[PDB]
């Protein structure tokens, strides 16, 4: 895998500081937590919603 | 957000409660083992504790992030605190009572008006359960809602000094506590206790349910007993030392009896009347949760 390739992730403070309020004003459900027991289909449902 | 384990937040090593003793960080249980009790002719019987009021005092419009844990711990064990009901910021806990409130209670023991970065905070559901009860500290001064500050101490005695048979009976002889002692032992004890992050204890106390709760109540009985001990010394009529062949036994008379004293003394922390009303309230709520 290339350096751009991989599993993206970010700190919660970065999430809160930036993306979260934009999630609020765009009128969407707060994106689901992933327990690790979570289905990929559920993640698809969340990225969809 | 700090996740809450299947046990309490108290299971986390981050929230260990430990008085200093013999140069080490002793657990409360291994301090309470040092304690011994002389019985006296008087008897404590425990009356039913009145149900705490339905009312949650208004969290007045406060721009600031209140330092609540400091306010509570200093009101209960603080060496110098007074007029604890003048400011009345305890009511602020009821900001946390609402569903989906923006406010967060940080592990710092501060009630932030909104979630903010790089400040870990307790799970909001847990805090809501905790606030639904302990916001009532905010009405510890209002005349309609004041707790009894005499009878409640019976429970304290039973929960501290009481042998398991005395606890089952609901009635124990008034006792006189004593322990091998270093200079300033009760001051140092109380200050080791002011530093305790007790909102962890109160929050697990209000949030946990079922066996997971009961498993908490056994595990932290000694902690609750240490808090009760510091309050007991705060309200004890007198606190002497005894020479005992080149050793000293600190002795407080009496466990479970509030003397209503308010004049300050070197030996132990003192309650102003406001601290008495507050502590009475705190005991009302906490014992109510403890026996259900």
């Amino acid at each position: 895998d290339d350096l751009d390739e991989g599993i993206r992730m970010t700190t919660y403070d970065q999430y809160l500081s930036h993306i979260r309020e934009r999630l609020h004003i765009t009128n969407v459900p707060d994106p689901i937590y992933i327990t690790g027991a979570s289905t990929p289909d559920q993640i698809a449902a969340s990225v969809q919603a | 957000m700090l996740q809450q384990p299947t046990g309490g937040y108290t299971t986390l090593e981050q929230f260990a409660f430990t008085i200093r003793n013999d140069g080490t960080n002793a657990t409360p249980t291994q301090f309470l083992q040092l304690l011994s009790y002389e019985a006296t002719e008087n008897e404590l019987v425990k009356k039913t504790i009145p149900t705490p009021e339905t009312h949650l005092p208004s969290a007045r419009n406060v721009p600031g992030n209140v330092y609540i844990e400091d306010a509570i711990t200093q009101a209960l064990f603080g060496i110098s605190a007074q007029n604890v009901n003048a400011h009345g910021y305890f009511s602020r806990l009821s900001a946390l009572a609402l569903p989906n409130t923006s406010a967060r209670l940080g592990l710092d023991g501060v009630i932030y008006n909104s979630e903010t970065i790089n400040i870990p905070f307790y799970d909001p559901a847990a805090v809501a359960n905790f606030a639904a009860t302990y916001a009532k500290l905010g009405n510890a001064s209002t005349p309609r809602y004041r707790a009894d500050m005499i009878d409640i101490y019976a429970h304290v005695g039973l929960e501290l000094a009481g042998t398991d048979a005395e606890r089952a009976a609901g009635v124990m002889p008034v006792k006189r506590a004593k322990f091998d002692s270093w200079e300033g032992s009760l001051i140092s004890l109380s200050r080791d206790v002011v530093n305790w992050k007790i909102l962890a204890f109160l929050i697990d106390l209000c949030s946990l349910e079922g066996e997971a709760l009961r498993a908490f109540k056994t595990r932290n009985r000694d902690v609750f007993r240490m808090m009760l001990f510091i309050m007991s010394t705060a309200v004890a009529a007198n606190v002497v030392n005894r020479k005992v062949t080149k050793r000293v036994d600190r002795v407080l008379e009496y466990i479970g009896v509030n003397s209503m004293r308010t004049a300050g003394r070197t030996a132990t922390i003192t309650y102003d009347l406001s601290r008495h009303e507050f502590a009475a309230k705190f005991l009302q709520l906490t014992f109510t949760r403890w026996n259900a």
